[PDB]
RNA sequence: CGCACGGAGGCGAAGAACCACAGAUUUCCGAAUGAGAAUCUCUAACAAUUGCUUCGCGCAAUGAGGAACCCCGAGAACUGAAACAUCUCAGUAUCGGGAGGAACAGAAAACGCAACGUGAUGUCGUUAGUAACCGCGAGUGAACGCGAUACAGCCCAAAC
RNA sequence: GAUACAGGGUGACAACCCCGUACUGAAGACCAGUACGCUGUGCGGUAGUGCCAGAGUAGCGGGGGUUGGAUAUCCCUCGCG
């Protein structure tokens, strides 16, 4: 069985959403959907996810672009990782 | 012209076919790629 | 005494005389109207079908068949064949009305291997033909020692092969002695001048 | 249906059944085509039931002639398994017999003679 | 050289699934590292924790669940 | 720790590498079978055709592949005849269908070295370029027998 | 040395450096679910009896095709039987 999460996708504008706009970029499984991605980083890093936005990457994957909440922070998640 | 999911899955491989045979292979080997494709004089699928 | 099956046989003999023959104009009128392969419960000709191999027995399936009548559905040339190659209305097949019959009734049935055929008749325009038809991986078969046979591997397909009785007829391999050189043991082995 | 030049009343044929009914709780019959072609044929055969929905109708033919040039009564029944629940059977019969009927020779001596005035 | 065969089959249905996800996370913690080209790499266990969840999954058919 | 001699790191006496056998896993398209699609997508699927049938897709069958060989069908022209039409090329090429590790054939309504004889079927040798055919031209061409290989002989329909 | 002087390797021409080679022995497949054996069954003979033994068939005629098949090849087709 496939997994949703890959590895973080950590480039100079990964770090422009993660610092300025509270998201975290991750290079995820292309069977998968905003709902199924949103629910997976949940699950893995005990945050609260509010918007999902994908897009199909030119390497055949699928980059996620997840946006939290207030109360969890983006630059703090990418610490322990 | 709009490429589909599969389209696109395909000529992303096709870019990394693209790519030159690793400094180390001629090192391993003790001393060519020849699927190299220019995007003007060369012609892919679809 | 006769068995009452030869009073079937003995009908059949003169398809056109007393009651049979009032029987065959009524039951055309049905024939005409129905399909090209109509799996039917019950033959037409009891002695015939038994004589064949045919039993009363779960998955000895039988099917009534109606091919177009005449000769070839030959067309003209189109491209440069001489005098002698220019027949369109004159030639005829290689293969009886009874095979292509048999192979229309097997295609039908694409798990159901022929066991043999008969005919059941004819009018202006088309010929009937009734074929029985054996079901190979049933239980009811696979134990019966007058129809085993059937059900190996090396029979499968065996209408199409012209492993039939009504194919080896056709194929030349009655006589076993005279004029039958060039047909015996096939006639693609001979060259193809059977 | 070609093989009858008459249609026997129903209330000929509840008579005939009862009379088959009996006859195999009693003496012997035949039950089956075949065997009942060979009665005609061996004489042993006292009145010879013909069930009217056989298809084909080969199978039955020769029994309205047969019977009359070996003069042999017989009669029609209808339906094929109504004929075969008489002769005491799970199934059908085409044609049914009565080879020496006991304790309705009373009744198959008038029905015998019921198909002759029906002609 | 941490998880062998028999340590597997020592475990049980609900240790195995544990020790699944336990190694999945290891993965996806050595994974990232890799995604941004970082040194403290250590190349042997990348490839044995393929290996050993790979062996877990095995055992898993194996034993009934 | 493949090809393939790098760098770094790892595994191995808990017996690894390697090999033999059995098994786990085995994405999607693919006969492709819930439906549609340039390998993707859409809201429970033996789709289609059959057999049996608890008449429910419940139990089953077919589908497609394989170098060639095999069997059943369809069936050219160049060419040869010093032209050409019957004939030849040739039932060759190519096409449609189908089976198996081989296929097909097969236990005489035979043979007819006519006998007081042989005794299922293939195949090899020979019979023989004979008999036979043919603008009697070019060409086409068996068989019975014989010697060998291998051997094997049975089952229904009906009568009762 | 040799029941081993087939072959290859090895920094040059190797039976005795190395793999092998002879001899001997082991496994699998195939032969083959065959042969052999066994189990059940029952082979056979005499006289009596016109009870049974496969149809559009055997065969004939017209048209086609094919064959060495010549009147005497096999086949399809229409009619008759
Ligand atoms: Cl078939
Ligand atoms: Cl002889
Ligand atoms: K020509
Ligand atoms: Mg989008
Ligand atoms: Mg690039
Ligand atoms: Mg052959
Ligand atoms: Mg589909
Ligand atoms: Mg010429
Ligand atoms: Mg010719
Ligand atoms: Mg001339
Ligand atoms: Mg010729
Ligand atoms: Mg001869
Ligand atoms: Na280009
Ligand atoms: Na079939
Ligand atoms: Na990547
Ligand atoms: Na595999
Ligand atoms: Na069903
Ligand atoms: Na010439
Ligand atoms: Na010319
Ligand atoms: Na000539
Ligand atoms: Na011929
Ligand atoms: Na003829
Ligand atoms: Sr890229
Ligand atoms: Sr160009
Ligand atoms: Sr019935
Ligand atoms: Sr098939
Ligand atoms: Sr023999
Ligand atoms: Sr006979």
């Amino acid at each position: 069985s496939w997994d949703v999460i890959k590895h973080p996708h950590v480039t100079e504008k990964a770090m422009n959403d993660m610092d300025f706009q509270n998201k975290l970029q991750f290079a995820v499984d292309d069977r998968a959907s905003k709902g199924e991605v949103a629910d997976a980083v949940e699950e893995q890093y005990d945050v609260t996810v509010e918007q999902v936005n994908t897009q199909n990457t030119m390497d055949g994957e699928k980059k996620a672009v997840v946006r939290l909440s207030e109360d969890d922070d983006a630059q703090e998640v990418a610490s322990r990782i | 012209g709009k490429k589909s999911k599969a389209t696109k899955k395909r000529l992303a491989k096709l870019d990394n076919q693209n790519s030159r045979v690793p400094a180390w292979v001629m090192l391993k080997t003790d001393r060519r790629n020849h699927k190299r494709r220019h995007w003007r004089r060369n012609d892919t699928d679809e | 005494a006769r068995s009452a099956y030869s009073y079937i046989r003995d009908a059949w003999k003169n398809p056109g005389d007393g009651q049979l023959a009032e029987l065959q104009w009524q039951r055309q009128q049905e024939w005409r109207n129905e399909g090209a392969v109509e799996r039917i419960e019950r033959p037409t000709r009891l002695d015939k079908a038994r004589s064949q191999g045919y039993k009363a027995k779960q998955g000895v399936i039988v099917a009534r068949v109606s091919v177009r009548k005449g000769s070839a559905r030959k067309r003209r040339h189109k491209a440069g064949r001489r005098s002698k190659r220019q027949g369109v209305t004159r030639i005829t097949r290689r293969k009886d009305i009874q095979r292509v019959a048999e192979e229309r009734a097997s295609r039908t049935f694409p798990n159901l291997r022929v066991l043999n055929s008969y005919s059941v008749g004819q009018d202006g325009r088309q010929k009937w033909h009734e074929v029985i038809l054996i079901d190979p991986n049933h239980p009811a078969i696979q134990n019966d020692d007058d129809l085993s046979w059937i059900c190996a591997d090396d029979q499968a397909d065996r209408v199409f092969r012209g492993l039939t009785g009504a194919g080896r007829r056709n194929r030349g391999l009655s006589g076993k002695g005279k004029g039958s050189e060039k047909t015996r043991p096939s006639l693609r082995s001979n060259g193809g001048k059977g | 249906p070609v093989y009858v030049d008459f249609d026997v009343p129903a209330d000929l044929e509840d008579d005939a059944l009862e009379a088959l009914e009996v006859a195999r709780d009693t003496g012997a019959v035949k039950k089956g085509t075949n065997e009942t072609t060979k009665s005609i044929e061996r004489g042993s055969a006292e009145l010879v039931f013909v069930a009217e929905d056989v298809q084909p109708e080969e199978i039955v033919m020769h029994i309205p002639e047969l019977a009359d040039e070996k003069g042999v009564p017989f009669i029609f029944v209808e339906q094929q398994d109504d004929l075969g629940h008489a002769a005491g059977l799970e199934v059908g019969s085409a044609a049914a017999a009565v080879t020496d009927a006991g304790e309705a020779d009373a009744d198959v001596e008038d029905i015998a003679d019921k198909v002759e005035e029906l002609r | 050289t941490v998880l062998h065969v028999q340590e597997i089959r020592d475990m049980t249905p609900a240790e195995r699934e544990a020790e699944l996800d336990d190694l999945k996370t290891e993965l996806l913690n050595a994974r990232a590292v890799q995604a941004a080209g970082g040194a403290p790499e250590n190349p042997g266990r990348i490839k044995e924790l393929r290996k050993a969840i790979a062996r877990i999954k095995t055992i898993q058919g194996e034993e009934g669940d």
